[PDB]
């Protein structure tokens, strides 16, 4: 009964990330489907179906540094893990040939959709569901 | 101090490791129960 | 903060016009006679981590340069008066590479030429993986030294150019000291080039002016 | 018949706490948080101890009062600034 319930067709803790590792993906898809407008809204103390947009380095290290649980800073081990995530292709940016990541106009966006960082943030106890 | 600050920042090997009580510390320590011990 | 990144019709031509070489007057003599002495005090104490420096080379570690001002000078004393000297008056001469990061011109291919005449016995890769098996036999003994300023130079922070540094300090008998002058420079590197390039970082700020860098890119287009 | 009676021993423990809820209520849109708020505390404390039909307000009934209020600030905040405030007085 159970060869036919399921395709099959399937190649086959889906990703195994550290600590700085999980709150940088879970950082991003906000900048990735978030407005620049509710930036400060939210996270200051004073679309599901869309494909994402571009947002810029200096956005993700902000509200990174804004959920990480006495503030974080980027040492080297916060960069070499977001450069991984670009190795790893959980993280697109904007061209194809000749990467230069310090060139200023390269942009970024998510490449991880809803479902995954679902279960992310699961693992993390961090409530995204209640920001949209 | 400037000499411990920039070898502190500078990450040298030359600045002292302040898991032993300080050698300053240590002699007033000495000293001030040597003047009353005899 | 971040809170502080949350909270945030004049021309030049309302500026007073400066000439290309009006400008290289001001900036020549007030980077000799401003600040002179106490850099040159910092200086010369730093100089005091080269055995230091050189103890860590033996060991396998690249020597990472980082911090505001020019690091080319540096990067010149070290090896040059002191580091390929004393191997070769303590290993018993040792040919030092120099590499400019802040040439826009600078290609990959010429400089593996040099490598490949000066270590290798007579499609990069390829040639350096004959490398890494040759000299695992040999003995650990420091041949080449190899200094890279500007690892985030324009041409250098190209990903191919990076992949062919980071392969050769898998060679122990290599010597590697490289310096940056980019904030986000650690990003340019993963695991993958973080583990072969084998860094120990030494924050070396000194605000020495970059005269040779301004040479490469003309101050009129501002 | 009971009208419990107060003695300043916890006025660390309340002022304190008044203090730290006017704070964190400088720059968010929160409860007008004054003086007649803090007044709650005290009052909440009494009914506390009127229900014991003690004649003394105590430390504990103090406890129960000062709970009592902190929380109702706490959970009338936006969900971003609510976990982080969570902790703030967890000493409370």
């Amino acid at each position: 009964i159970k060869l036919f319930l399921s395709t099959d067709d399937n190649l086959s803790q889906t990703y195994d990330l550290s600590i700085i590792s999980k709150y940088l993906l879970i950082a991003s898809y906000i900048c990735s489907y978030l407005e620049p407008r509710y930036d400060a809204s939210i996270f200051s103390r004073k679309p599901r179906y869309l494909q994402p947009s571009l947002f810029a380095i200096e956005r993700l290290l902000a509200i990174f540094q804004a959920i990480f649980p006495s503030l974080m800073k980027a040492n080297i081990e916060v960069f070499q893990n977001l450069s991984e995530l670009h190795t790893l292709k959980l993280i697109a940016t904007t061209m194809n040939k000749n990467i230069d990541y310090l060139s200023p106009k390269v942009r970024w966006k998510v490449n991880v959709p809803w479902e995954i960082i679902k279960e992310i943030s699961e693992s993390v106890h961090f409530n995204i569901s209640d920001y949209f | 101090r400037y000499d411990e600050i920039i070898f502190r920042k500078l990450g040298s090997m030359l600045q002292t490791t302040n898991i032993l009580v300080t050698d300053d510390q240590y002699n007033i320590w000495k000293k001030r129960i040597e003047m009353d011990l005899a | 903060t971040f809170e502080g990144y949350f909270d945030q019709r004049h021309t030049m031509s309302m500026a007073p016009d400066v000439t290309r070489e009006e400008f290289s007057l001001v900036s020549n003599f007030f980077n000799e006679n401003f600040q002179k002495r106490p850099r040159q005090k910092l200086f010369e104490i730093q100089k005091k981590m080269f055995p230091q420096y050189w103890f860590e080379l033996t060991q396998g570690f690249s020597l990472l340069f980082y911090g505001v001002g020019s690091k080319r000078n540096f990067l010149e004393e070290f090896a040059i008066d002191y580091l390929s000297p004393k191997i070769a008056y303590s290993q018993l001469s040792i040919p030092c590479l120099i590499l400019n990061g802040y040439n826009p011109s600078c290609n990959y291919r010429d400089v593996f030429k040099e490598i490949t005449d000066l270590l290798v016995p007579a499609h990069v890769i390829l040639q350096i993986q004959k490398m890494i098996d040759f000299y695992k036999n040999q003995p650990l003994d420091i041949k080449l030294i190899l200094v890279v300023h500007n690892l985030d130079g324009p041409s250098i922070r190209k990903n191919t150019f990076q992949t062919m540094l980071s392969f050769l300090s898998v060679i122990r008998q290599i010597a590697i000291v490289a310096s940056t002058d980019h904030i986000y420079a650690p990003l340019l590197w993963d695991n993958m080039k973080a583990q072969n390039y084998n860094f120990v970082f030494h924050d070396i700020s000194n605000f020495e002016p970059s005269t040779v860098e301004s040479t490469f890119q003309d101050v009129m287009k501002m | 018949k009971i009208y419990p009676k107060l003695h300043q021993m916890d006025m660390d423990k309340v002022s304190r706490v008044y203090a730290d809820l006017r704070r964190e209520s400088i720059s968010t849109g929160s409860f007008p948080i004054t003086v007649r708020h803090l007044e709650s505390i005290l009052r909440i404390a009494e009914s506390f101890a009127k229900m014991r039909l003690s004649e003394f307000v105590s430390s504990y009934d103090l406890d129960r009062a000062i709970k009592v209020v902190v929380d109702s600030f706490v959970d009338a905040q936006k969900v971003s600034v609510r976990r982080q405030l969570r902790r703030s007085f967890a000493i409370y």
